[PDB]
RNA sequence: GGGCUUUCGUUUUCCUAUAUAGGAAAAUGAACAGU
């Protein structure tokens, strides 16, 4: 498509500018407006009327590269083209809602919406405690070396983090008083807390999680059955099924870890390779086998998992079961044996809404994020997804980075009396827990040897920043 | 002044490829001239372990600011067979003091223009990011090695970055070990920049790396040599939109005596691109036969029976400038620069 | 898409001088580059 300047004229303070559309070879009504941004929308009202129906100015020019190759998968991809789960639903988003009762119109938009709910015991309604959305991620020339950007923008990614400031100001309101209000425990010896045995968690996600949860059509969707036994269903139709896959920069689909050997870095990157951050379902997987509480917090914490996973559409029972844990039992038990407590693997109950909306409009997809916590009350996070730092003219700190949770550890390392690990760097603190770092690299190292690739990691530089 | 450079290097490439990421170097006679495009060359990859060669038929780096550096070499290897008594005048080479060495002229000086920054230490800085250097960071200032399957630099069968190659080049010069025999050491006049253009880290990477703890390492520099400061600039209008465009392995040189002929190599090997793998016009066998026949020109029968290794340390004078340089990088904190066994480099040409 | 940060150019108002030109505050419409 092309906007043409036909002419400009009269005084600079009352100017008259006129703009016509053209669309490959076909040129539509020239107009005259009072603004450039008026002039471009009155040519294009004009060409629509000419031609809602011709469409011939639809077809030209998309700018991201494309490739959603795993095997002839252009067909697969056109034909994708055309707890009682449902209160799990309705608390996410009616506290959405509630949260975006008045707020600017910016959030009128399509989004995915991603929730985590804790549930104190058997009788309790439910509380939402974290929340995300967006459906973008950063480029990678926008990465910065300080920890300052996040570097996705996902909304099941977002929730998890939202989880993670809930977890700390929870272990800052910890104390010997109020030991018994909280939802903490004395673990074995009592160096590191552990989560109450009646308190559990759920997540619930509008769509299905990005990657090996997504590879069947929506014509595929299962019914919703109140099953009472919990034993999962995986279903291993095909080698291509299990392979890992990232969100490659400025392309479109979900591609598996190729034998693609070009390594991670900073000024690599910066050149201008292809930045691959790892789909939403590796990451799901990787919290069911290690835990939401990440590296940092297991210091002074257990691994925490989850019990429950309701998605919102495109829900299928022997994909999703084999996207979030099932993928890492197919060959037998010997995994679960490797792995060393408190870290083991985790089967949550997978949900799907009565019915889905039937509106999923596919385009229009802005790259807004909206993040909310439940210490931060009424206070939302609005994010523009594409830069990862908060959505405004000074591109302020956004409170979910890495160089806040760093502050967030350093104020209760204080506060716990930890002195050896207050004068340590990110980097160091992460591998300063022997357990979880043990317990990661087997995990990764089970993944690449049996089959299904190699994890993709940021480059060193920018894990390991400087503060 | 750098608009002129960018646009020079860019149509000469188009000029001889109508029959990117680019590096050319410009040789200015005066001020008042315009400039030539002298050295040319393309390419991003680098070789392996498998295509690294004993006998040194494959070129180690076929990145762009190294292969237009040997292209300029060899280009100042013709320069110097076309000098004589005659033709002194008109040369760019005049005598030297002791009249053992020729020299540049004065008034003739170098210039070097690439289109992205070099790897390493050259692209290390973000959004919010007289020579001004920057040294906010302890690990600011670090040697970086090229990484296999990729363009970019690890921190310290390893090839050192561009950056630190370019920072040897402005200390040791650009004409290497072999024409120090018969020339005095060449500095860039200017670098520069088309993309990622920070003034502190590439000042930093280049030059001012070895000038962090005062003047402490130019005194015990010997004569000639000198820490260069080339001025360093960037092209003042950029394509907005980042390429990410991918990008081909292959090589492409030339040097200004080769007329229209370009030279074709492929990054991942190191050889010419064709079946029958000829050898590269800019690999470490022609170099020595082009040096062996300058030294059968100028009488100097001495130089002939050493082998490349014995040849490369018969230069005396920049040996110690070399091992000095390195000495100096390893106090300040910065690592080991790696070398190559000297097995690579004991060969004897048929 | 949004959004903070030299102009061109309107009126009113103030002043100079002789209705006139000039200077000044305000906002008003387009471009603009750092984030
Ligand atoms: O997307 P997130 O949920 O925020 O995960 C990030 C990050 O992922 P990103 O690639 O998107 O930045 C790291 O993943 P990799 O970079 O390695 O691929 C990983 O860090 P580690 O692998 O070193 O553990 C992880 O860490 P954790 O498990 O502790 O949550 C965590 O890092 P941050 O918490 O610092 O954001
Ligand atoms: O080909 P270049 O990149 O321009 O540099 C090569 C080589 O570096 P590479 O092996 O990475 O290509 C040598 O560095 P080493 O790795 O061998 O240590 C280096 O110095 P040395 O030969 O003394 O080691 C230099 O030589 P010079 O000092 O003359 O610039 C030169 O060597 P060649 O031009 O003979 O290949
Ligand atoms: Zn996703
Ligand atoms: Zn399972
Ligand atoms: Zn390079
Ligand atoms: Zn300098």
């Amino acid at each position: 498509a092309e906007f043409k300047l036909v002419d400009q004229s009269g005084p600079p303070h009352e100017p008259k500018f006129v703009y016509q559309a053209k669309v490959g070879g076909r040129w539509f009504p020239a107009v005259c407006a009072h603004s450039k941004k008026q002039g471009k929308q009155e040519a294009a009202d004009a060409a629509l009327r000419v031609l809602i129906g011709e469409n011939e100015k639809a077809e030209r020019m998309g700018f991201t590269e494309v490739t959603p190759v795993t095997g002839a998968s252009l067909r697969r991809t056109m034909l994708l083209l055309s707890t009682f789960h449902d209160q799990i639903a309705m608390l996410s988003h009616r506290c959405f809602n509630t949260l975006t009762n008045s707020f600017q119109p910016s959030l009128l938009g399509r989004k995915i919406l991603a929730a985590i709910i804790m549930k104190k015991d058997s009788e309790d309604m439910g509380v939402v405690v974290s929340l995300g959305t967006g459906n973008r991620c950063v480029k990678g020339d926008s990465l910065s070396l300080k920890g300052e950007t996040v570097n996705d923008c996902h909304a099941e990614i977002i929730s998890r983090r939202g989880f993670i400031r809930f977890l700390y100001s929870e272990l800052m309101k910890y104390n010997s008083q109020t030991a018994k209000d909280s939802i903490f425990e004395p673990a074995k010896g009592g160096e590191k807390l552990q989560i109450k045995k009646t308190v559990s968690f759920h997540l619930y996600i509008s769509t299905a999680p990005c990657g090996d949860g997504a590879l069947f059509d929506k014509s595929c969707s299962d019914r919703a059955m109140e099953s009472t036994e919990s034993r999962h269903y995986p279903v291993f139709e095909n080698p291509k099924q299990g392979k890992l896959r990232t969100k490659v920069e400025n392309g479109e689909g979900t591609i598996p870890v190729e034998s693609s050997d070009i390594v991670p870095t900073w000024d690599g990157i910066r050149l201008g390779e292809r930045l691959r951050t790892m789909s939403c379902s590796d990451k799901i997987l990787r919290w069911n086998v290690l835990g939401l509480q990440g590296a940092l917090l297991t210091h002074f914490l257990q691994p925490i998992y989850l019990k429950s996973v309701t998605l919102g559409y495109l829900f299928s029972q022997g994909h999703l079961t084999r996207a979030i844990c099932c993928r890492v039992t197919r060959d037998g038990s010997a995994f679960e044996d490797g792995l060393r407590h408190p870290f083991i693997v985790n089967h949550p109950k997978v949900g799907r809404v009565s019915i889905y909306d039937s509106k999923r409009q596919s385009g229009k997809t802005k790259e807004t994020s909206v993040n909310w916590c439940l210490a931060d009350g009424y206070d939302l996070e609005i994010l523009d997804g594409t830069r990862g730092t908060v959505d405004g003219p000074r591109n302020e700190l956004s409170r979910v980075s890495k160089k806040n949770i760093f502050l967030l550890f350093k104020k209760l390392c204080s506060f716990r009396y930890r002195r050896d690990l207050l004068r340590l760097s990110y980097g160091e603190a992460k591998k300063a827990a022997r357990d979880y770092e043990t317990a990661k690299n087997y995990f990764k190292k089970g993944l690449k040897d049996m089959g299904y690739g190699n994890w993709i990691s940021k480059p060193q530089e920018e894990k390991n920043f400087y503060l | 002044f750098h608009d002129q450079i960018a646009m020079l290097s860019h149509r000469c490439f188009n000029t001889l490829t109508n029959s990117k990421i680019l590096a050319a170097i410009i040789m200015k006679k005066d001020s008042e001239d315009m400039g030539v495009v002298v050295s040319l060359g393309t390419g991003n990859r680098c070789v392996k372990g498998d295509s690294l060669s004993l006998k040194g038929e494959t070129v180690n780096d076929c990145h762009a600011e190294i292969i237009s550096r040997r292209g300029f070499i060899r280009f100042l290897y013709s320069e110097l067979m076309k000098y004589n008594s005659q033709t002194a005048k008109d040369s760019i080479f005049e005598p030297a003091k002791g009249g053992e060495k020729l020299q540049i002229k004065k008034t003739v000086s170098f210039h070097l223009y690439i289109s992205t920054a070099p790897c390493g230490d050259g692209a290390l800085f973000d959004k919010s990011c007289r020579h001004y250097p920057v040294f906010e960071n302890p690990k600011q200032g670090k040697l970086r090695t090229k990484v296999e399957n990729g363009e970019g630099t690890i921190p310290v069968l390893r090839t050192m970055s561009c950056s630190d190659k370019i920072l040897r080049w402005n200390v040791l010069g650009l004409q290497g070990a072999l024409l120090t025999h018969f020339l005095q050491p060449i500095y860039l006049k200017s670098v520069t920049l088309g993309y990622l253009f920070s003034q502190g880290h590439l000042t930093r990477a280049i030059c001012c790396r070895v000038t962090r703890d005062g003047s402490a390492f130019e005194d015990g520099l010997r004569h000639p040599f000198i820490v260069n400061h080339p001025k360093v600039g960037r092209v003042s209008i950029y394509d907005s939109k980042r390429q990410s465009g991918k990008t081909k392995e292959t090589s492409v040189n030339w040097c200004l005596a080769d007329g229209y002929d370009l030279e074709i190599l492929d990054g991942t090997r190191g050889t010419v691109d064709g079946p029958r793998n000829e050898l590269s016009r800019v690999s470490k066998k022609n170099i020595f036969l082009l040096f062996k026949k300058l030294c059968s020109f100028r009488y100097r029968r001495d130089l002939l029976r050493l082998s490349y290794g014995e040849a490369k340390k018969a230069a005396r004078d920049y040996e110690t400038a070399k091992n000095y340089f390195k000495k100096g990088l390893k106090d300040m904190g910065y690592g080991n620069w790696i070398s190559k066994p000297q097995e690579e480099k004991n060969f004897y040409l048929c």
